[PDB]
RNA sequence: CUCCGCCGGCACCUUAUGAGAAAUCAAAGUCUUUGGGUUCCGGGGGGAGUAUGGUCGCAAGGCUGAAACUUAAAGGAAUUGACGGAAGUGGUGGAGCGAUUUGUCCUUUGUACACACCGCCCGUCGCUCCUACCGAUUGAAUGGUCCGGUGAAGUGUUCGGAUCGCGGCGACGGCCGACGUCGCGAGAAGUCCAUUGAACCUUAUCAUUUAGAGGAAGGAGAAGUCGUAACAAGGUUUCCGUAGGUGAACCUGCGGAAGGAUCAUUG
RNA sequence: CGCGGUAAUUCCAGCUCCAAUAGCGUAAUUUAAGUUGUUGCAGUUAAAAAGCUCGUAGUUGGACCUUGGGCCGCGACCCCGUUACUUUGAAGAAAUUAGAGUGCUCAAAGCAAGCCAUCGCUCUGGAUACAUUAGCAUGGGAUAACAUCAUAGGA
RNA sequence: UACCUGGUUGAUCCUGCCAGUAGUCAUAUGCUUGUCUCAAAGAUUAAGCCAUGCAUGUGCAAGUAUGAACCAAUGAACUGUGAAACUGCGAAUGGCUCAUUAAAUCAGUUAUAGUUUGUUUGAUGGUAUACUCGGAUAACCGUAGUAAUUCUAGAGCUAAUACGUGCAACAAACCCCGACUUCUGGGAGGGGCGCAUUUAUUAGAUGAUGAUUCAUGAUAACUCGACGGAUCGCACGGCCGCCGGCGACGCAUCAUUCAAAUUUCUGCCCUAUCAACUUUCGAUGGUAGGAUAGGGGCCUACCAUGGUGGUGACGGGUGACGGAGAAUUAGGGUUCGAUUCCGGAGAGGGAGCCUGAGAAACGGCUACCACAUCCAAGGAAGGCAGCAGGCGCGCAAAUUACCCAAUCCUGACACGGGGAGGUAGUGACAAUAAAUAACAAUACCGGG
C-alpha cells in the first residue's frame, strides 16, 4: 500500500454537452473578454461550482422551512454567498441563492477586484499585474488570478511591498537601464 | 490467516482515535489488556497526539521506558496498552492526573482530576459467580477479578474501587433512575438518568436515558455505565456534562464565540 | 489425513460441491485408537490442539467401576466384553468403546459389601452400625446371582480413546434387565 | 299487422367534444393531466422460420428455434404528377400536422413508377470472393469424469532391537578398568496392518481443438444469359394453407382472404 | 449523407478562417434510448393478439362491522390470531459520497489550526447527514394478505 | 442543462434504425508538451518461466563466558565491556496475486447452553542433599571425509531458566475403616484427602440465566500426571545465627483481552436447445459408537426411505474472487468492481505432514507429476502470484536506487531488524493551479 494512494482529487469542469452551438460560444466569448480569461475552462469551471452550489439550494428549497437539516446548511450556504460577496443583506433567502449567475463570481475574482480598484489600467494588466507577484492580500502576495477575494479582505488589496509599484527597489530591467547609463 | 493479526491498518483504526488518513499505512494496534480494542484510547496515542509531550513513536518509547506513565496507580511501559474508560492516568512527575472519559461526540477526553479523586476508578460488574472451593468472586468489564464480593453486588453494578488498596469501598445498584453514561453506540458520552428498562426475553435488553435539559434516548444495557447514585454522579464530568447538543446549537455557540 | 470437513459431502439439494479450498489442519481427524482388552496396558500421548493432551489408550485391562445404588467405586479387572450396540465386530475383537458391555471382577465389591454391610454374598459399636445398615438392606438378587459367578455387567461410560481409562458403572435394573435379554438372544 | 318502451345480439348511419402518422375508429376514445385486472407477443432490413438439438407424427410435416455473415435503409399512411393491353396562377378566406387542396365545380380509378412504362422489377443458369452448414474417414490432437486396478510418501499401529544408559548378584585383577552374569529404561534401521493419498495404467463417456474428399446453402461484387412472375384488371386480379408438376421466374388442383378491379339491385 | 469525370466550397497544397488549448486526435461502457419502457414503449394496416375454448400453478379479486358528539384541554376525558404496510429507536467499519469549520497564496487538497508574540492560552477543532434488503425493538390499524368464521353449542 | 441533429421521398407525415453529439479513478495509441501541486503504474494475454542481489532475525541490571577477546585494575570463584555458542522467542504478521470458487466465498444479522486461544490484564495456588542433586552437550580445541552445500563423521573440555531428578515451610477441616470403651454414643490408631484427570452417586431449597441434571459444594474411587520454583538482578537493613525490600523470569487454574473455528436468517450474473436430481461406494433422517478443540453422515455399524425441484432443483457458461465501492445518472436506472480497506483463497500442479498457542506454512519439510540448476557423473540443490530486475506473451505497464528519519510491527529488546513502509528515479494513467505578454506614444482605421 501507498498511503498517497489515499489523496482525494477530483474535477473542476465539464465540457458542453454542444460543442459547436453559436449562442454559447458567442456568450463565452463575451464573458472571457470582459474579464480577461485564459480559456473558456476558467469560465467552464466557475459554472460548475455555481452549478454545485445552486443544487445545494435547491435541494435545501426540497424540503420543510423547518427541517433542521435545511435550517443549518442554508444557513451555512447564506453565511458563504456573503462572506465572498456574491449575495446583498436584503438578499438573505435561499431563494436568492438560486438566482446567482457566473457573472457574479466572476466578479469577485483578485483579477477583477484589482481592475476595478484602480490599480491596474486594463482587465489583462490587472491579471499580468497578479501573476507577477505585485499583488498582496492583506499581508499574504497572490499570483493567482481566479482567487476569490472575501469581502473582510477586499479593503487588504494592494501592492506588494517587495515590488516597485509598493514601495519596493526597481526592476531588473529598469535597474539594468540605469546601471547602462 | 493462520493467526493473530499484528497489525492495525491506519484506515481500520477505530474512528474515535481521529487519527489522519495521510499519517502512515498503519495505526498503533492496542495490545490485549483490560478494555477491548475497538473501544480503548492506547498510551501511545495519549502521549503523543492527545498530550503533545512526545512528537514520535521512538520519542513514546523513550517517555514510557522512563517509568514516568502510571495507568490506575500502577506504571506501564507498553505503548499499545489499551487504556480505557474510567481508567486514571498519571504523571507522578508533571503531578497531574486523568480519567479516561468520553465527550458527548463519542471520543475519548483526558479528564483532569484532584489528587484524591484520583485515588478510585469506577468498574462496571460484568457478572457474579462461584469460583473455586466455591469462593463468590466479582468480575468487571475493565478484566479485574475481585474475589469475595458484597452479596448484595450482582451483574450490571457499578462498584468504586480504591486503587491504594485494590477493594471495593462503595457500589451501585443498576436501578431506573440513578445517572448514568453511555459508553457504546451513537450517544456515547451522554449522561442522564434511567427512566425505564425495557427487558426482552432472549435478546439484548433497552435502557431507556433522559438527560438533565429532557432530551430522551435509548440504548442497549451493554452501553449503560451508572456513574452515580441518583442524579448526582460520583465522578467529575467533562465541559459539556453529558449534555449533547444538536449541530444548530453548536453554530449558536461559535457564533457567539466569534462575535464575543 | 482424515478430515471432518462439509467440503467432501453432497448438498442437501443432491447437487456436487466444488472444492474451494486444501484441507485445514484445524478440522482434522485421526485414526481410531480400537482399545483392545489386554494385560499389556498402553496408553499415548496425543498432542491437541491448543498444546493439550489427549490419551490414547490401545490395550486396557483393568478400570474404575462404580456400583450406583451402593454409591461404591472400585478398580476391577476386565474380564470379557459381551455386548456392543454398534458393531459385534467390537464384540469378537474384544474392543473396549464407550457403551460397551463387560465383565468385571466382582472380587472388590464382595469384599467392599462384607466389610461394610456384615454380609457375604467384632464391636458393639461396630455390630451396632453393621445392624443399622443391615436393617433395610436390599440386593436385587440379578447382581447376586452374577456376584456368584464373580463376574459383574458392566457399562464403560468413559472413552478409552480419549481419556485413555475404561471406566464405567455396574449395570442394574432395567438397563440389566435388558442387556440380560439380549445376551440370552445372542 | 300497428305503436311505445326494457334487456340481450349481429350490424348500420351521422357527428367530434376525443384519439390517431394518417387511413380511419363511437372505440382504435376516457394517455407526458402517462397506473382497472390478466394472458400471449414485437424491438431496422435480410440471413431465417434457415442450420442444429429436442419433441410429436407412418409420412407429409408440426412445435421449439439460432448464429456466422450482410445491409442503410426496408416498411406504413397520405399528396402531387406520370403511366395503365381501367372506366367514363396569386391574394384573402375555408379544410388539412403537412406535402397539398378549395377557388379552377378532362374526370374517376389503380400503382411497388417519380430518370416517371423506353419505368419498376423476379428467378434459374454462368464467374470472383466471403461466411456458415452437412459430411464418411468408426479423422485426429487436448484436457475432465466413469470403471477397474497398481501405487510413492507421510500419519497411526504390530513386531523388531543396532545401540546407549542406569542400576543388580556374586566374583576376579590393580576408586578405575575388563569379562561372564541379570533386570529396568530409552531407542535407530527394518517390518506388519490400517489410513490419507499424489501419481501411473485401463474401459467408456463428456468438454475442447479440430483436418476433411465430397455435398449443399446464404451474401456481396462485377455483371453475361433465358425469359417476364409481381407492380395498371401487369395483359390468366393478387395473396394464404396444402398437394403434385415444370429450365427458371412459376403452373395447376382443393379450401380460404380483399390486402379487389364490387362498400351498391326492396329487385 | 456524400465529394472526385477539367470552374472540386469536400482530394493534394498555399493563404485565410474556426474549435479546444498545454493539450488535442484515433481505436469497451454510460448517456442520448420513452430504441427494453417499474416510473415509461409497442402489437387493425409500420415488427408484433396464440385458430379456438377449457384448465392447474401464478397474478388479480364487489360491498359490509365504533361511529359520531361534547367537555376539559394540540393530549386527554366523557356520553393466551398472525403478516404485510407505516412510524420511531438501536445498529448498518473506515475510507469513498453529501455536508459543518478552517485563506494549504488560490485550487485539486489536507485535517488542520487560531490568538499583539503568549516560557502560554482557546476544556482548540478533528461536526453532521446518508447507508437498499434481511434481522431487533416502539407506536398505529386505514389499506391489504393468510387463518378461521351456528356442535359459538358460547360463557 | 429533465436537450437532440443529418440520413428512406418529386415533396409530406410516420415507424424505425444507421450516423453524429457528451462522459469514463478507461485502456491503448498518435501528435504535441514551458512552470506548480497531486498521483496510477506487468491486473486484462501467461496463477507463464526466471539469471543476480536483497525481502527475518533477535540481548536486558535481571538464563548460560575462562575466547588462548578488549579496556581498566593487579591474590583473588565470578572486575567491567563482551564476539561466538547453547537456551528463549519470532519467523502463522506483513507483502503479493485473483487461479479455483455461483447460497459457495461474501454482506448485514445471529449463536457457541458446541469449542480452542502463546500473549496482555486481574485474581488464585497448603496434604509430593535441601546451606541446593545428576549426567550430557555447544561454543572452544584438533583429527578428518567429500567436487560440492549453514553437506558431514570421530576425539578432548566445560555451563544453564537446556535436559533429567528430587526434599517440596508447616495446618486445620472433611471422609472411611476401626482396637478398646460403656455404650442410640465416646474413642486410640490406621488409611484417604494439594491441583489437575476420568467415571459414578449426591446437594444445589423455596448464587445465575429467557432457558441447563448450571455455577459451585460433598462423597467414592481412578491416572504408571512433562503441574505444585534446586532460576536470575539491584539494594542490602533489622534483631542476635536468624529474619528482611524492590524487581526479573518461569509453572498451573479461572476470568479478561487478542482471535479463530463452526454456525442462524435473508440476499448473487446469464442459460430450460439443462426437468428431473441425490441415494451401490452418505444421499435424508434415527440409534450406538469412533474421531475432533468442540456441534454435525465428519466417519463407522445397524435401521428407516427419505431430501431438493417451474418460488427453476440438478446441470452448463462466466474473458466470475465477494463486499465497501466506481463510471454515468431529473427521477427511476444501466454498466463496472484484478488493484492499496474488510473478508476469502493460493504460493508451478496435486497430495501429506513436522514444529508450534496458532500452519495442512511453502523466502518449512516429504513424495509424485511438469519444468529446471550445478556435477569431478558418484551425487547435490530447487520454487520472484515479496522488492528490483530479466525472458516470454502481448495493444498494454517504471530503478537490478537510498533509508529505517516518519508510520508501525517484531525480538531477550529504550539499542537490532524491517524491498512492511518511506525517500528519490522513470512516469502527458488521472487530477489542480497557471506563462507564452502588459502599458504608452506616433501612424492608420475608426466610430462616438
Ligand atoms: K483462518
Ligand atoms: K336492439
Ligand atoms: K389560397
Ligand atoms: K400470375
Ligand atoms: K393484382
Ligand atoms: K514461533
Ligand atoms: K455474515
Ligand atoms: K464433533
Ligand atoms: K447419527
Ligand atoms: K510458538
Ligand atoms: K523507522
Ligand atoms: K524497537
Ligand atoms: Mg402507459
Ligand atoms: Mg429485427
Ligand atoms: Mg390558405
Ligand atoms: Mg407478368
Ligand atoms: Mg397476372
Ligand atoms: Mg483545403
Ligand atoms: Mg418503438
Ligand atoms: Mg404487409
Ligand atoms: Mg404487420
Ligand atoms: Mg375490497
Ligand atoms: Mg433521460
Ligand atoms: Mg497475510
Ligand atoms: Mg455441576
Ligand atoms: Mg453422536
Ligand atoms: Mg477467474
Ligand atoms: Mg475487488
Ligand atoms: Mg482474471
Ligand atoms: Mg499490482
Ligand atoms: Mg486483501
Ligand atoms: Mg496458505
Ligand atoms: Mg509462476
Ligand atoms: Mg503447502
Ligand atoms: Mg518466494
Ligand atoms: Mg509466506
Ligand atoms: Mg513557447
Amino acid at each position: 500500500v501507498h498511503v498517497n494512494f489515499y489523496r482525494n482529487y477530483g474535477k473542476t469542469f465539464k465540457k458542453p454537452r454542444r460543442p459547436y452551438e453559436k449562442e454559447r460560444l458567442d456568450a463565452e466569448l463575451k464573458l472571457v473578454g470582459e474579464y480577461g480569461l485564459r480559456c473558456k475552462r476558467e469560465l467552464w469551471r466557475v459554472q460548475y461550482a455555481l452549478s454545485r452550489i445552486r443544487n445545494a439550494a435547491r435541494h435545501l428549497l426540497t424540503l420543510d422551512e423547518k427541517n433542521p437539516r435545511r435550517i443549518f446548511e442554508g444557513a451555512a450556504l447564506l453565511r458563504r454567498m456573503n462572506r465572498y460577496g456574491l449575495l446583498a443583506e436584503g438578499q438573505d433567502k435561499l431563494d436568492y441563492v438560486l438566482a446567482l449567475t457566473a457573472e457574479n463570481f466572476l466578479a469577485r475574482r483578485l483579477q477583477t477586484l484589482v481592475f476595478k480598484a484602480g490599480m491596474a489600467k486594463s482587465i489583462h494588466h490587472a491579471r499580468v499585474l497578479i501573476r507577477q507577484r505585485h499583488i498582496r492580500v492583506g499581508r499574504q502576495i497572490v499570483n493567482v488570478p481566479s482567487f476569490m477575494v472575501r469581502v473582510e479582505s477586499e479593503k487588504h488589496i494592494d501592492f506588494s511591498l517587495t515590488s516597485p509599484f509598493g514601495g519596493g527597489p526597481a526592476g531588473r530591467v529598469k535597474r539594468k537601464n540605469q546601471k547602462k547609463a | 490467516a493462520r493467526g493473530l493479526k499484528k497489525h492495525l491498518k491506519r484506515l481500520n483504526a477505530p474512528s474515535h482515535w481521529m487519527l489522519d488518513k495521510l499519517g502512515g499505512a498503519f495505526a498503533p494496534k492496542p495490545s490485549s489488556g483490560p478494555h477491548k480494542a475497538r473501544e480503548c484510547l492506547p498510551l501511545i496515542l495519549i502521549l503523543r497526539n492527545r498530550l503533545k509531550y512526545a512528537l514520535t513513536y521512538r520519542e513514546v518509547q523513550s517517555i514510557l521506558m522512563q517509568r514516568h506513565i502510571m495507568v490506575d496507580g500502577k506504571v506501564r511501559t507498553d505503548k499499545t496498552y489499551p487504556a480505557g474508560f474510567m481508567d486514571i492516568i498519571s504523571i507522578p512527575k508533571t503531578g497531574e492526573n486523568y480519567r479516561l472519559l468520553y465527550d458527548t461526540k463519542g471520543r475519548f477526553r483526558l479528564h483532569s482530576v484532584r489528587d484524591e479523586d484520583a485515588k478510585f476508578k469506577l468498574c462496571k460488574v460484568r457478572s457474579v459467580q462461584f469460583g473455586q472451593k466455591g469462593i463468590p468472586y466479582l468480575n468487571t468489564y475493565d478484566g479485574r477479578t475481585i474475589r469475595y464480593p458484597d452479596p448484595l453486588i450482582k451483574a450490571n453494578d457499578t462498584i468504586k474501587l480504591d486503587l491504594e488498596t485494590n477493594k471495593i469501598v462503595d457500589f451501585i445498584k443498576f436501578d431506573v433512575g440513578n445517572v448514568v453514561m453511555v459508553t457504546g453506540g451513537r450517544n456515547t458520552g451522554r449522561v442522564g438518568v434511567i427512566k425505564n428498562r425495557e427487558k426482552h426475553k432472549g435478546t439484548f435488553e433497552t435502557i431507556h436515558v433522559e438527560d438533565a435539559q429532557g432530551h430522551q434516548f435509548a440504548t442497549r444495557l451493554g452501553n449503560v455505565f451508572t456513574i452515580g447514585k441518583g442524579t448526582k454522579p460520583w465522578v467529575s464530568l467533562p465541559k459539556g456534562k453529558g449534555i449533547k447538543l444538536t449541530i444548530i446549537e453548536e453554530q449558536r455557540k461559535r457564533d457567539a464565540a466569534a462575535q464575543a | 489425513g482424515i478430515s471432518r470437513d462439509s467440503m467432501h459431502k453432497r448438498r442437501a439439494t443432491g447437487g456436487k460441491q466444488k472444492a474451494w479450498r486444501k484441507k485445514r489442519k484445524y478440522e482434522l481427524g485421526r485414526q481410531p485408537a480400537n482399545t483392545k482388552l489386554s494385560s499389556n496396558k498402553t496408553v499415548r500421548r496425543v498432542r491437541v490442539r491448543g498444546g493439550n493432551v489427549k490419551w490414547r489408550a490401545l490395550r486396557l485391562d483393568t478400570g474404575n467401576f462404580s456400583w450406583g445404588s451402593e454409591a461404591v467405586t472400585r478398580k476391577t479387572r476386565l474380564l470379557d466384553v459381551v455386548y456392543n450396540s454398534s458393531n459385534n465386530e467390537l464384540v469378537r475383537t474384544q474392543t473396549l468403546v464407550k457403551n460397551a458391555i463387560v465383565q468385571v471382577d466382582a472380587a472388590p465389591f464382595k469384599q467392599w459389601y462384607l466389610t461394610h454391610y456384615g454380609v457375604e454374598i467384632k464391636s458393639n459399636n461396630v455390630q451396632r452400625k453393621l445392624e443399622k445398615r443391615q436393617q433395610g438392606r436390599t440386593l436385587d438378587s440379578h447382581i447376586e446371582e452374577q456376584f456368584s459367578g464373580g463376574r459383574l455387567l458392566a457399562c464403560i461410560s468413559s472413552r478409552p480413546g480419549q481419556c485413555g481409562r475404561a471406566d464405567g458403572y455396574i449395570l442394574e435394573g432395567k438397563e440389566l434387565e435388558f442387556y440380560m435379554r439380549k445376551l440370552q438372544k445372542k
